[PDB]
């Protein structure tokens, strides 16, 4: 399957340096210029780097020239991304994109690779349960205090994705996240039924399964 | 871009096409006696819808099989039918200046043509192939070229090629067989 | 290419294709290539209106036009900044390849002229090209690249020529310093050699002396060939292509 | 160099409708290219050289336009066309994309369904307490929830968040969260909720007495 993955992206303090890398399978490489297209949380989709097939061409926007650079290792099927100098505006998910041998469009994308550039420190969210009251009953967790992002928010280990929405995280005061998780689920279900929200924050290496059930009133 | 004729192709450099209107009032160009002219002197627009005109030959002076927006242009007839003391008069389009009527687009020999060239560009409409003609006179920057329209004879309604600097003439080509 | 004959696949190794996408990769001009990652051109051929990258192509010297071809991608399109409408000159453009070409003995560079290098007559030069063998005669299917030995006309006696049987006024000129003439009424480049190359053997070794660019019709009398002088544009070539 | 305005920022339309996305390129250019991206997803190539469908593009999407003008249309816009579209220009470098369209799709009006949560016991013990009040399932997007403390209006101490519409059905869901110290929330017994939407007759209020009810 002709494919591209992204890798190396993760929190650097503004001035740092960070080299991203794409892995590339199921085409010859070799024969591709490819390129690197930038979106900064809610934003557009902004080109940041060009690369021929044999490396003798390269092209960067105007904002990221001379701090960016472009390169490849054709015998590796690697594509990689040199940033230095790190800037707060260089924040955005990285994506590796392959451009159409025959007619230029970007045909393959990886899933890109968020990169967060600021000096504030990683820290684990905490889980606090968004306890329930026939019908129908809501219920949820809410994932306070974590950064950079991203969380994510599962419920029963997967087995429950009905009715299930895990809101956009807001930015705080404190300049930490935070976002709530929740269900509706038939008020029949609730004391027989076990719900947990399983809360996985990889940038700080913090998983929590939290058990919300009804309290005593 | 490579101008196109009405069928989509790219017009030949050296080609010969009518010249027809972007309305279906007007028809398509020719020359006509005008004022004292003894021959048909005046390149003209006709107002005979169902009339394709003359067939005029499109070419540029630099070596490329086809005719480009923004290459200089010459502009010429193809033999047509004239009265027996006309045979012989050169078809190719001038440009000449101090007339009433503004600088006219004239055929046969003018020993006053203004120096320079024509070119051709895309008025645009999507899927129509609309084109203006201009005058360029040589050297000259875009500004100084003049866009050929049409005005019309306060005695005749002849409809003569002119530089205006009201609407331009719009036409569309078609290849001759 | 009006008379001359077909070129024997080892000669003009420089000589390139230039296509345009469309229903089909379409010849539009000829081009050399000067340097293992440059072509050079007429600026008729890519201006005053540039093409996407993406609507362009370099065919590298192929024996039949459109049989067994290899297209090549583009980086870069320079058309000299003096080129305009209103005035024949200023003709003359580079097309940066994306990679640089593996150079070999059927496929290589052109060498460009010494400053000096004036190009009189007498001298043995050749013009070559896939374009149309007389006015309004297409060269025919399979295409063969053709070659024809020109001769040199000085550029004042040239300009003089093109005074004959024409309006203009003998005050001002016709075939400017950046031009140089070649050919007669039997031989000369026509409409789609355009862009592509004139070379002259100076002490053993092939010179570029000019690029196809216009005249009035191809082979009519007291009209030859006009080419863009290349030493006129060295210093202009030289900036952008390595020496 | 070549710089792409794309037009509008944003559009809602009903499924069946005809769309128009608008692309101007500040010089003249031959080709447009197109992209569709959907919320969280990677991009994908849409229409490339002005006019021509990437694989598995519906037939109902075309592209059209010249020069500096360009056009993405949809014929009958359809309920997976829901996403974020960019155009592209390929005539030099440096490459820019448009600043794109989101495309939402209406549907028939829906009240949300109301539901308040006090802080648990776990976080009350941090010293901060966190109040939160869903509205689900609703439709249009536009909602105004209000906070009263003891019937006293609440302003700056709480933040909304609002989910995508749902692909299973176009509607809303949003998340006003209450933030209070545990001192300020001891203080006081009736926390509620005020939502006002089209499709409520009247103001929904959703309230708790403090802590053991």
């Amino acid at each position: 399957e002709v494919q591209l993955v992204e890798s190396g992206g993760g929190l650097v303090q503004p001035g740092g340096s960070l080299r991203l890398s794409c892995a590339a399978s199921g085409f010859t490489f070799s024969d591709y210029g490819m390129v690197w297209v930038r979106q900064a949380p809610g934003k557009g989709l902004e080109w940041v780097a060009f690369i021929s097939s044999g490396s003798s061409t390269v092209y960067y926007a105007d904002t990221m020239k001379g701090r960016f650079t472009i390169s490849r290792d054709n015998s590796k099927n690697t594509l990689y991304l040199q940033m230095n100098s790190l800037r707060a505006e260089d924040t955005a998910v990285y994506y590796c994109t392959r451009r159409n041998y025959d007619d230029w469009y970007f045909d393959v994308w990886g899933q890109g690779t968020l990169v967060t550039v600021s000096s504030a420190s990683t820290k684990g969210p905490s889980v606090f349960p968004l306890a329930p009251s026939g019908g129908t009953a809501a219920l949820g967790c809410l994932v306070k205090d974590y950064f950079p992002e991203p969380v994510t928010v599962s419920w029963n280990s997967g087995a429950l994705t009905s009715g299930v929405h895990t809101f956009p995280a807001v930015l705080q005061s404190s300049g930490l996240y935070s976002l709530s998780s929740v269900v509706t689920v038939p008020s029949s279900s609730l004391g027989t039924q076990t719900y947990i929200c399983n809360v996985n924050h990889k940038p700080s290496n913090t998983k929590v399964d939290k058990k919300v059930e009804p309290k005593s009133c | 871009d490579f101008v196109l004729d009405n069928e989509g192709n790219p017009l030949e450099n050296g080609g010969t096409y009518y010249i027809l209107s972007d309305i279906t009032a007007f028809g398509g160009i020719r020359a006509a006696p005008t004022g004292n002219e003894r021959c048909p002197l005046t390149v003209v627009q006709s107002r005979n819808e169902l009339d394709k005109g003359i067939g005029t030959i499109i070419s540029s002076p630099y070596r490329i099989r086809f005719i480009a927006e923004g290459h200089p242009l010459s502009l010429k007839f193809d033999s047509f039918a004239v009265i027996m003391l006309c045979v012989g008069i050169p078809t190719e389009w001038s440009v000449v200046e101090d007339l009433p009527e503004g600088p006219a687009v004239k055929i046969g020999e003018n020993k006053d043509a203004m120096d320079g060239w024509f070119r051709l560009e895309r008025v645009s409409d999507d899927e129509f192939n609309n084109y203006k003609l201009v005058f360029c006179p040589q050297q000259a920057e875009d500004d100084k070229c003049g866009d050929i329209g049409i005005s019309i004879d306060h005695d005749d309604g002849t409809r003569r090629l002119v530089v205006s600097k009201n609407k331009p003439l719009v036409v569309q080509f078609q290849k001759l067989d | 290419i009006v008379g001359g004959q077909e070129a024997p696949r080892s000669k003009w190794p420089w000589q390139v294709s230039l296509r345009v996408h469309g229903p089909y990769w379409m010849h539009f001009c000829g081009g050399s290539l000067i340097h293992p990652q440059w072509v050079l051109t007429a600026a008729h051929c890519v201006g005053p209106d540039v093409k996407d990258l993406a609507a362009l192509r370099v065919q590298l010297r192929e024996q039949h036009l459109y049989y067994q071809d290899q297209l090549l991608p583009v980086s870069r399109i320079i058309v000299h900044p003096q080129f305009y409408t209103a005035q024949i000159g200023a003709d003359i453009a580079l097309l940066e390849l994306e990679e640089p070409v593996n150079v070999s003995s059927h496929v290589h560079t052109v060498t460009l002229p010494p400053a000096s290098e004036t190009f009189p007559p007498g001298m043995p030069c050749w013009v070559t090209g896939w374009g149309d063998v007389d006015n309004d005669e297409r060269l025919p299917p399979p295409f063969p690249l053709k070659q024809v030995k020109v001769p040199i006309m000085e550029n004042h006696i040239c300009d003089a020529k093109y005074h004959l049987g024409a309006y203009t006024g003998d005050d001002v000129r016709i075939v400017r310093d950046d031009m140089l003439c070649a050919g007669n009424t039997r031989r000369d480049s026509c409409q789609g050699d355009s862009g592509g190359p004139l070379v002259c053997k100076v002490n053993g070794t092939w010179l570029q002396a000019g690029v196809v660019s216009w005249g009035e019709g191809c082979a009519q009398p007291n009209r030859p060939g006009i080419y863009t002088r290349v030493t006129y544009y060295l210093d202009w070539i030289h900036h952008y292509v390595p020496k | 160099d070549i710089q792409m305005t794309q037009s509008p920022s944003s559009l809602s339309a009903s499924v069946g409708d005809r769309v128009t996305i608008t692309c101007s390129a500040s010089s003249s250019v031959t080709y447009m290219y197109w992209y569709q991206q959907k919320p969280g997803k990677s991009p994908k190539p849409w229409i490339y050289r002005t006019s021509d469908l990437a694989s598995g593009v519906p037939s109902r999407f075309s592209g059209s336009g010249s020069g500096t003008d360009f056009t993405l249309t949809i014929s009958s816009l359809q309920p997976e066309d829901f996403a974020t579209y960019y155009c592209q220009h390929y005539h030099s470098y440096p490459l820019t994309f448009g600043q794109g369209t989101k495309v939402e799709i209406k549907r028939t009006v829906a009240a949300p369904s109301v539901f308040i949560f006090p802080p648990s016991d776990e976080q009350l013990k941090s010293g901060t307490a966190s109040v939160v009040c869903l509205l689900n399932n609703f439709y249009p997007r536009e909602a105004k929830v209000q906070w009263k403390v003891d019937n006293a209006l609440q302003s700056g101490n709480s933040q909304e968040s609002v989910t995508e519409q749902d692909s299973k059905d176009s509607t809303y869901s949003l998340s006003s969260t209450l933030t209070l110290s545990k001192a300020d929330y001891e203080k006081h017994k009736v926390y509620a909720c005020e939502v006002t939407h089209q499709g409520l007759s009247s103001p929904v209020t959703k309230s708790f007495n403090r802590g053991e009810c």
